[PDB]
């Protein structure tokens, strides 16, 4: 219950601050002003950094249980598979690195 | 139907019980036909590559025949094993269920009545 | 078997390649000024960028 | 299906151990050493029977042993013990390592006045053996009789009669 | 592609299929399909053109939807049986979902529309993978869950596939579209016999793969993708026209060729189960496929279409494409009927 | 079954209908695909957690990982489509009609 | 050799971050197989009692199973106290 | 499996997670462990055609443990009956139950 | 009413799904999915899946959905049509909430509804387990076992992620 | 409560087996106040 109350309170206050931040200036009654999809074009590089983040982020999901995994009796198996995951994460980086997937020059 | 045979050693090309069966004879007519198919493949290989069909690359033609005959021999051993197993299963079941396969008391034609249909 | 609903159909390209004629406009044009006008102020830079 | 058999409320009535978890935590090591026998009989019953209804008598003896254990502390060592579990109770995690000074005072008291020796690290996690007269349950899962297996196929493998017998093939 | 990367990607396509085929766990089956789909997309995109991108997108949408339905069936099966073993499903809803998911993956009618378009949009070598190797994993699953499959559903999918495949191929001049409809029609035979004898599903699959592999390889040897470009073969490589003729007749199921064998053995199994109407309907409807195979033989081997002057320049150079296993495949595609009893090795 | 399953199964059904009924944006259809996976993740987790199937607790993670990887592939194809045509509209993907 | 030493010199001059990264990773993969205290990690994990130790029914001939937790028989944690 | 490589090589690739009555970390049992054990042992070796008939009692109990459909039906009947009598004032909850 | 927290959350879960399944502009479609994901995590938490719930937030919302919104901005939408300002989008949205409302109405009133499966409306709490006093989280123990029991799972999952990096670089190179 | 319901057997099991089955939350707290049920069901999950 407490966590729900905390989240409700935090986002309730944030909401009130936002609306009063938008209403309080209307007290001034400032004068009227009367004076002012598709590609972006998007670079492929900015798409590829986002995708690389995602795939690296998925591999991090598999590594999060490591603190618990170290409590097992089969430590040799656990350590072998833990290093296997991190190494494949390094191999993903090495492949990206050596095919110029990490460059910003056009 | 025979996937879950009680004595199925799974994922084995030729289980050990197959060694009780007589091997295919090297003069088996089916093995001779397999060798002939190998020889035809050798001739086709020459034809598509525009070599003299009958004479070109006799070493290559020999390996076509050998490999077909070699693979054919083992496929026939498995073929004969699988039909032996089918018969073995069938006869065991018939013995275990005599009430389902009764020997008929079968009469002579002198006793059984068949209708006559004249052709006129 | 030609029909009225396939009259507009045409054979595909000989090499499977369709010309790229749709949208290829990747060069930004940026009217560039200084972040803070305290020092420069009077610089206008019409730059054409590619990424 | 049948009617689930349940014991009567009177059959379930026992004198409870109405002390808090900090009290139990403080006494746990000596309690584990002193009351091992009735406790282990109860746990052997629960794992063998797999039915709480079958171990209610052994469960009552667990309570009576516990009550006599705490009566011994209330009789000879109340003040050192009260000091010890009051320290344990302060901690949000009820940590042993915060109260080694009061633990020593309590351990010294029970050793002198009762002869109790605190079990060593690892002792209470041993698998032990217990004497019991309760017979070993025969069918604890109440399993039905298993279906009979299919008749075995036996004998020597012989070549198929007249071959594959597929349509016209003679082999 | 870097050739090493191309090899690794092909090996992953195979690994995904092998995982499906050795897995005893539904999650590992699903993973095998996911791995397979991921690895095949690059080989479809490898020539970089809008048509290859459209085909890759259409394939991705179809396969991803199928894989989500497969997972839904697995989870429903878990809820009603509490286990994950690859075997008969324990809920009729799960059975229907998985059957439909596998039909979508196979391109069976009425889930077929993607097969002609995806095949047309990718190179011949990619189409060969799509129409042969890609059938192995879904078939291996159907082979294991068939006892729980709804009989009416699977037979309905089979009949529609034979009808749609036969009719769809009649209107085609593109070789890749002809092979796509031929694949759909041949799919219906494999599933039609599955409830009765799954071994004959495997027999038809193996022979279909061999004949389809032979056809694609011969189309690749001369870089022909249309009927009219294939009609020039007689004036370049005459032997290829004879081999094409024999294989097309075999795919038509004509005795005494190899392609008759699966039709012959399927008819036998269905009649043993007192299914007379359905095999007769299937056999007759298969004449549609024979018709548009025969049309190809007319323009390729049995007549001589007009050539071009520049064809004379081609006479001076040899075929340098690898044509791997082609002599062996073409012999197996045509001359195996006398060895039909060897099908027992599949039992 | 319990009441919660009704809603999780409705959510899968809703997202499946949303997947099969395209509008224009290919992106809007990919979201429905991810919605399908989210409902599968929740239904799988509820079944596994409630039954105390301990070793199956890892299955929802594998589901999420493989589905996100497949979503990365889908997004990459969408970007390549948008490069060819300048929009992700599915009506431009009709070349293979012929 | 000396070609090997020169190569290690060029990377240590140009890519010290990667040299350190491969060195640290190499130790991570090698030292566990060489360490004598690795065996204790397995023993300690097995000495942690998450579950109740269900007692055995005493048939009458299990000499090495203690009847009481403080009896001498059974596995000891003496090695752990000193470690 | 289509190809039973695991059994031939005697390597356990994925069997360890197929059923909930297999070995679990720290011997945590699933809620329906006993029912699944009894159904598996009943049906073992005899094939699925026979098992669908001869282990129906075990499978029905296992399915009841999994989804509790009959337990919830019985609870709903009691609760429905109870609220009917409370509306009519012909029943009063005891001190416990409140 | 707090005793039906799971059911109430699952109603919001369906409403969010009807959100993006009616397929408004992709920008707001992502918003419906984000809310559904957050509610989805909430349902999983209330069944004892704390780690699983937080994975949704970390990986599904903080990972996958961030990338979706990133891609939508670059390749798809830059400004959206007003939500529910289109005939089909609004009609689909209204249709979904009517179906949800009626399912909720009958399940609560008759305490049971039947569509494909039989559903009971007593309350999701009734199926919960009544025995819990271990000194650990069973969910965490099962996930931790990935590295001991699940060697084969790690290999194929690890291989698929590596191949994903390779494949996506192949696809996007353009030559 | 079920005294007059026709055909009702009081305390009948829904399982064929006579083995003891751990009750689920509804069977234990089925007839009780919402506060105790709420604590028994979600108290641990909701504790900080
Ligand atoms: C080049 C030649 C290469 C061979 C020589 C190699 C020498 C080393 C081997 C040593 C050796 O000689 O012993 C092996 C073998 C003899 O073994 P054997 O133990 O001494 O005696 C066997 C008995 O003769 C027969 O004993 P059996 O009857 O108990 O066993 C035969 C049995 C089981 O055996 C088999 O299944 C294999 C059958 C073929 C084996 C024949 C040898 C293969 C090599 C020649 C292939 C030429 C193909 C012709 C092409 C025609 C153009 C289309 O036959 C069948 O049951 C199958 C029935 C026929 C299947 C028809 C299917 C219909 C579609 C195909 C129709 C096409 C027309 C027929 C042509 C295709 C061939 C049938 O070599 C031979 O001499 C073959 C003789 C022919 C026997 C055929 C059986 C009668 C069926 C007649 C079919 C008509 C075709 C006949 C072709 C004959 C051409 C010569
Ligand atoms: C592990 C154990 C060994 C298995 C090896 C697995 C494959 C990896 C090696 C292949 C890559 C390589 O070595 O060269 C790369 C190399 C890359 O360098 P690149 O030239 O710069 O790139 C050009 C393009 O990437 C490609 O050049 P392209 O676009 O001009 O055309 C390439 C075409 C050219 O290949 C040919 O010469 C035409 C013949 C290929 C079809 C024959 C395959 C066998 C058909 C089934 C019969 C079973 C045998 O080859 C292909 O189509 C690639 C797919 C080949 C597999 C077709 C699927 C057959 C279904 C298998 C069903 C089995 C169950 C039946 C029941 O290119 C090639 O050499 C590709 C041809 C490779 C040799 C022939 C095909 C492999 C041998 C057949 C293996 C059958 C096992 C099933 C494979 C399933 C895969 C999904
Ligand atoms: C158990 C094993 C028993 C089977 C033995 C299989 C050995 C065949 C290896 C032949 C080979 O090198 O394949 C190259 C082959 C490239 O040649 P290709 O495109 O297939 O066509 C033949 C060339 O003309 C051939 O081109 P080439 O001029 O370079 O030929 C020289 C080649 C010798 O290569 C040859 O002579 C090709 C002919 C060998 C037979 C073709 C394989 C047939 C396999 C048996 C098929 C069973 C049929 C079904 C059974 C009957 C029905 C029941 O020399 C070798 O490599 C000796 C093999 C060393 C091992 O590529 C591959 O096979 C691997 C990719
Ligand atoms: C690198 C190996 C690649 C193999 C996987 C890719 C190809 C998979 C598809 C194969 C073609 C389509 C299915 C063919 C079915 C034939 C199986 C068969 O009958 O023989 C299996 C036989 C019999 O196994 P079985 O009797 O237990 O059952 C086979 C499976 N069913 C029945 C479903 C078809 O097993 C063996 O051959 C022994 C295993 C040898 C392993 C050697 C592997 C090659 C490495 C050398
Ligand atoms: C059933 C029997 C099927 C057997 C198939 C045999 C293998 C396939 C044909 C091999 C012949 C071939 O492909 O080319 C024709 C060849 C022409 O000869 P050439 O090009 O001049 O080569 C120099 C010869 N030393 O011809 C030759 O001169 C070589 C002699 C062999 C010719 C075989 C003719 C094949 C016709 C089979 C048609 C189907 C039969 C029914
Ligand atoms: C030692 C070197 C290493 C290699 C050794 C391998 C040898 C075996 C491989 C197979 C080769 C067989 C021999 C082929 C001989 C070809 C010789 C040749 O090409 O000369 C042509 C010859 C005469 O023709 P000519 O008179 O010159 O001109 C006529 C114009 N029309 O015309 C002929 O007379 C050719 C006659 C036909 C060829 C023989 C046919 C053999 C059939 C094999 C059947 C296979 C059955 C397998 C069964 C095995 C079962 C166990
Ligand atoms: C074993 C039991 C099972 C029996 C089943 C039947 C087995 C036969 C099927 C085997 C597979 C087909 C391969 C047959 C080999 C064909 C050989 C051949 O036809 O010669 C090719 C010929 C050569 O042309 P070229 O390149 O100019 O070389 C000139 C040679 N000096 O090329 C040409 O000249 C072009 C010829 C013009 C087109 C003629 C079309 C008719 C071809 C008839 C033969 C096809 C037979 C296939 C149908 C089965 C027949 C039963
Ligand atoms: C026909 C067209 C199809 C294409 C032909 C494919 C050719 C397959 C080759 C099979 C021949 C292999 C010979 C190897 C024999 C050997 O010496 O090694 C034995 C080894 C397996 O040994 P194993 O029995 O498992 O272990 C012993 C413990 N008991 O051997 C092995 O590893 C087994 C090899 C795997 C074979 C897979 C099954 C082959 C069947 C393919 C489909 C056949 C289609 C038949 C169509 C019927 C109509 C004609
Ligand atoms: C009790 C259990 C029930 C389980 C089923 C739950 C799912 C159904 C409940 C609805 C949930 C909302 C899902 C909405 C998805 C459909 C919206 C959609 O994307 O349709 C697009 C398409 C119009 O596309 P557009 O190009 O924009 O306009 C052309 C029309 N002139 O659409 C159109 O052409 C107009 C259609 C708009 C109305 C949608 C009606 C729902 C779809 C039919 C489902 C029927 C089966 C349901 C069971």
């Amino acid at each position: 219950m407490n966590l729900m109350l905390a989240l409700l309170t935090n986002f309730t206050l944030a909401t009130l601050l936002v609306i009063i931040a938008f209403w309080l200036p209307q007290l001034n009654v400032y004068s009227e002003k009367t004076s002012p999809s598709a590609r972006l074009p998007f670079s492929m590089k900015f798409f590829l950094v986002a995708i690389t983040f995602l795939l690296f982020d998925l591999e991090i999901a598999l590594l999060l249980p490591l603190p618990w995994a170290s409590q097992t009796a089969n430590l040799n198996t656990m350590l072998t598979m833990a290093l296997f995951l991190i190494i494949l994460l390094a191999v993903s980086l090495a492949y990206e690195w050596t095919q110029k997937g990490l460059e910003w020059t056009e | 139907m025979m996937t879950g045979r009680q004595g199925r050693a799974t994922f084995q090309f030729l289980p050990d019980e197959a060694r009780s069966l007589p091997p295919p004879k090297l003069t088996d007519p089916r093995l001779a036909f397999v060798g002939f198919l190998g020889y035809c493949s050798g001739l086709i290989d020459n034809a598509i590559r525009r070599r003299p069909v009958l004479l070109a690359g006799l070493h290559r033609q020999l390996l076509y025949i050998t490999s077909f005959v070699f693979v054919g021999y083992y496929l026939l051993k498995r073929q004969d094993y699988m039909y032996a197993v089918r018969d073995h299963d069938m006869f065991s079941y018939i013995k275990s269920h005599p009430e389902d396969f009764p020997e008929k008391d079968k009469k002579t034609y002198g006793e059984v009545f068949e209708e006559f249909h004249p052709v006129r | 078997y030609p029909t009225k609903e396939t009259a507009h159909w045409k054979p595909p390209p000989w090499n499977d390649v369709d010309p790229p004629k749709d949208t290829l406009v990747s060069n930004l044009t940026l009217n560039f000024g200084p972040q803070h006008p305290a020092a420069h102020g009077v610089l206008r830079l019409v730059m054409e960028l590619s990424g | 299906p049948g009617i689930v058999e349940l014991p009567s409320l009177e059959d379930l009535k026992v004198q409870e151990v109405k002390v808090s978890s900090s009290v139990l935590k403080a006494a746990a090591h000596h309690y584990g050493a002193q009351c091992d026998k009735p406790n282990k009989e109860f746990m052997l019953c629960r794992w063998e029977e797999k039915d709480p209804r079958r171990c209610l008598e052994e469960g009552k003896l667990v309570n009576q042993c516990a009550l006599e254990f705490f009566r011994q502390i209330k009789r000879h060592c109340a003040e050192p013990f009260t000091e010890y579990w009051t320290c344990i109770d302060y901690s949000g995690l009820q940590l042993f390592r915060r109260c080694r000074k009061q633990q020593a005072q309590f351990d010294e008291c029970v050793l002198d006045k009762l002869g109790w020796v605190r079990p060593d690290l690892g002792d209470l996690s041993k698998v032990t053996k217990v004497k019991t007269d309760r017979p070993l349950p025969e069918n604890p899962y109440h399993s039905r009789a298993r279906p009979e297996p299919n008749p075995e196929v036996e004998g020597d493998l012989k070549p198929a009669r007249h071959g594959s017998r597929l349509f016209f093939w003679t082999m | 592609m870097n050739p090493i990367i191309f090899i690794i990607i092909l090996l992953t396509i195979m690994l995904g299929t092998i995982i499906v085929m050795i897995s005893s766990h539904w999650l590992l089956v699903w993973i095998g399909f996911e791995m397979n789909m991921l690895a095949i997309i690059p080989i479809m995109m490898k020539n970089h053109n809008p048509r290859a991108t459209e085909a890759s997108t259409k394939y991705f949408l179809t396969q991803s939807t199928a894989s989500m339905l497969l997972m839904m069936a697995v989870i429903i099966n878990l809820m009603f049986s509490g286990q994950w073993t690859v075997m008969k499903l324990f809920n009729p809803m799960a059975s229907m979902l998985m059957t439909m998911a596998l039909a979508m993956k196979l391109g069976m009618a009425p889930f077929h529309f993607w097969v002609p378009e995806v095949t047309q949009g990718i190179p011949l070598s990619s189409g060969l993978i799509l129409l042969t190797w890609q059938k192995l994993a879904p078939m291996s699953v159907l082979y294991q869950i068939f006892p729980s499959i709804n009989l009416n559903l699977i037979l309905t999918l089979s009949v529609l596939s034979i009808l749609i495949g036969g009719w769809g191929g009649l209107n085609q001049t593109q070789l890749r579209k002809i092979m796509a409809y031929s694949s759909i029609a041949h799919m219906g035979w494999m599933t039609a016999v599955l409830p009765y004898n799954p071994t004959m599903t495997l027999l038809n699959l193996i022979i279909y793969i061999i004949m389809t592999s032979t056809m694609f390889t011969m189309f690749m040897a001369n870089s022909t993708t249309t009927t009219l470009s294939l009609s020039h073969t007689w004036n370049k490589t005459p032997i290829m026209t004879v081999l094409i003729l024999a294989t097309l007749l075999s795919m038509g199921g004509l005795p005494p060729l190899s392609g008759f064998m699966p039709k012959w053995m399927i008819i036998q199994e269905m009649t043993k189960n007192n299914s007379i109407i359905l095999p007769t309907f299937m056999a007759i409807t298969a004449l549609l496929n024979l018709y548009f195979y025969m049309r190809l033989t007319y323009s390729t081997t049995l007549t001589m279409f007009p050539s071009t002057n520049n064809m004379k320049m081609k006479w001076q150079f040899p075929l340098m494409k690898k044509m791997t296993f082609l002599p062996t495949m073409v012999v197996l595609s045509t001359m195996m009927l006398p060895l039909t009893p060897m099908l027992s090795v599949l039992e | 079954m319990s009441m919660v399953y009704m809603n999780i199964m409705m959510a899968f059904t809703v997202s499946l209908v949303g997947l099969l009924m395209y509008r224009s944006h290919l992106m809007s259809s990919l979201l429905c695909l991810e919605g399908m996976m989210l409902s599968l993740f929740v239904m799988a987790a509820l079944t596994i957690l409630n039954s105390h199937f301990t070793l199956a607790s890892m299955m929802p993670i594998i589901l999420l990982v493989f589905a996100a990887c497949e979503a990365a592939l889908g997004l990459s194809l969408l970007v390549m489509v948008s490069n060819t045509y300048g929009t992700d509209y599915v009506q431009n993907l009709n070349l293979l009609q012929c | 050799a000396e070609r090997v030493a020169a190569f290690l010199k060029n990377v240590w001059a140009k890519e010290p971050v990667l040299v350190a990264s491969f060195a640290i990773a190499g130790l991570a993969v090698i030292l566990p197989t060489l360490s004598p205290y690795t065996k204790y990690s397995l023993m300690i994990n097995r000495a942690t009692p998450y579950n109740y130790p269900v007692p055995l029914r005493d048939d009458g001939n299990m000499p090495d199973v203690p009847s009481h937790p403080q009896d001498p028989q059974g596995p000891s944690l003496e090695w752990l106290k000193r470690l | 499996p289509f190809f039973d490589v695991q059994k031939r090589l005697g390597v356990d690739l994925d069997r360890w997670m197929t059923i909930q009555s297999a070995e679990q970390p720290h011997k945590i049992p699933s809620r329906c462990h006993a029912f699944e054990k009894e159904w598996i042992e009943c049906a073992h070796g005899i094939g699925s055609i026979r098992a669908e008939k001869e282990c129906k009692i075990e499978f029905e109990d296992f399915r009841e443990c999994l989804l509790r459909q009959k337990t919830m039906k019985r609870l709903h009947a009691i609760r429905r009956q109870r609220e009917k009598l409370i509306k009519e004032g012909k029943y009063t909850p005891p001190p416990h139950h409140s | 009413m707090m005793l039906y927290i799971v059911f109430i959350l699952s109603v919001i879960f369906v409403m969010g799904f009807v959100g993006f399944s009616s397929k408004p502009s992709p920008i707001y479609g992502g918003l419906g999915l984000i809310v559904s994901g957050g509610v989805g995590c909430g349902i999983v938490l209330n069944f004892g899946g704390s780690f699983l719930g937080l994975m949704v937030f970390l990986i599904y919302l903080g990972g996958m959905m961030v990338v979706f919104g990133y891609t939508t901005a670059m390749a798809t939408e830059q400004y959206p049509e007003i939500w529910l300002s289109n005939k089909a989008v609004l009609g689909a949205f209204v249709t979904g909430l009517l179906m949800e409302f009626f399912m909720v109405y009958y399940v609560l009133k008759d305490k049971e509804v039947e569509v494909v499966f039989e559903f009971n409306g007593l309350g999701d709490w009734v199926i919960y387990d009544t025995g819990d006093s271990g000194f650990f989280s069973e969910e965490a123990m099962g996930i931790a076992a990935l590295y001991s029991y699940g060697t084969w799972l790690v290999i194929v999952t690890g291989w698929s992620l590596l191949i994903g990096v390779v494949v996506i670089m192949e696809i996007t190179r353009g030559n | 409560v079920m005294k007059d319901v026709p055909g009702w057997k009081v305390g009948e099991s829904v399982f064929h087996t006579t083995r003891w089955v751990t009750p689920m939350m509804g069977e234990l707290y089925g007839l009780r106040a919402s506060e105790e049920v709420l604590s028994a069901t979600y108290g641990f999950i909701w504790y900080t």
